[PDB]
């Protein structure tokens, strides 16, 4: 993996975790960090996906 | 809405004196928050001071303004001086969180030399930054030291443009963002004593 699409998963995924916190499956959370790293994503997507 | 969140929080221990001893903290927050440090409520690191002129830049319009700082205390020489109540707190112009944590020094600092002609340190930064495409965007860096700035991107070296500006504080001002602008942004602080790194990270968000 290129170096710049492994630290934008580690960095979604922890702003991820701090909105939902336990609310957010980790595996679920690392499908997001997946998908909005190869796409652009809306805010609203990011901080919502896992825990609506 | 403002929100600010600790990621991670100070935590009380009980340390080894003369072995040099960081503490560090994150935290969340929309607005982008500022991050200073007390010990026994005198401040010791940090400013009140907030990006308000990112702010103007991006007056009237939709602003998402979201991520995560953080920001590490090193203390050189621990010595029962050094015991006592260190807080790490967090600012965002509307809410102020907090994180204590109380930090006694065991044993004597018999042979410690606390070098003040050492290598710069990144002591606050911004860990992740997001928001919406056409908007303006900023990465912080602050450091210890008297520095020169210089900002790489993808191993290339970021020059002032009408996008891109290297502030002297140690701010990347990049305006109307685009996706191709997502990725790491490194800090680099030099001076004549040494140099010091820290990656930052930039999301440009889709624009419903």
């Amino acid at each position: 993996a290129p170096g710049e699409t492994r630290a934008c998963g580690r960095k979604l995924i922890s702003l991820v975790m701090a909105v939902c916190g336990d609310l957010c499956n980790p595996q679920e959370g690392k499908d997001i960090a997946t998908e909005c790293c190869g796409n652009q994503c809306s805010d609203d997507y990011i901080r919502s996906a896992c825990c609506p | 809405p403002a929100k600010i969140k600790i990621v991670a929080p100070l935590e009380s221990a009980l340390i080894p004196g003369g072995e040099t001893y960081q503490l560090r903290c994150d935290i969340m927050s929309t607005p982008a928050a500022t991050i200073h440090w007390k010990f026994n409520g005198k401040l010791i690191q940090g400013s009140n001071e907030l990006n308000v002129e990112e702010k103007l830049l991006n007056f009237g319009k939709a602003i998402v303004d979201t991520g995560i700082v953080a920001s590490i205390l090193t203390i050189q020489c621990p010595s029962a001086e050094n015991s006592g109540t260190y807080s790490c707190v967090g600012y965002n112009g509307h809410q102020t969180i907090e994180t204590v944590a109380e930090v006694e020094i065991e044993g004597e600092a018999s042979g410690c030399r606390s070098n003040h002609k050492s290598a710069p340190e990144i002591v606050f930064w911004t860990d992740s930054r997001f928001e919406m495409t056409g908007n303006v965007a900023t990465l912080v860096c602050r450091a210890n030291q008297q520095v020169d700035w210089v900002w790489m991107s993808n191993d290339e070296l970021v020059k002032n443009n009408d996008k891109f500006t290297v502030l002297s504080n140690g701010d990347l001002v990049i305006k109307n963002i685009v996706w191709d602008d997502m990725g790491t942004y490194t800090c680099i602080a030099r001076n004549q004593f040494g140099e010091a790194r820290q990656e930052t990270f930039l999301y440009p968000t889709a624009h419903h």
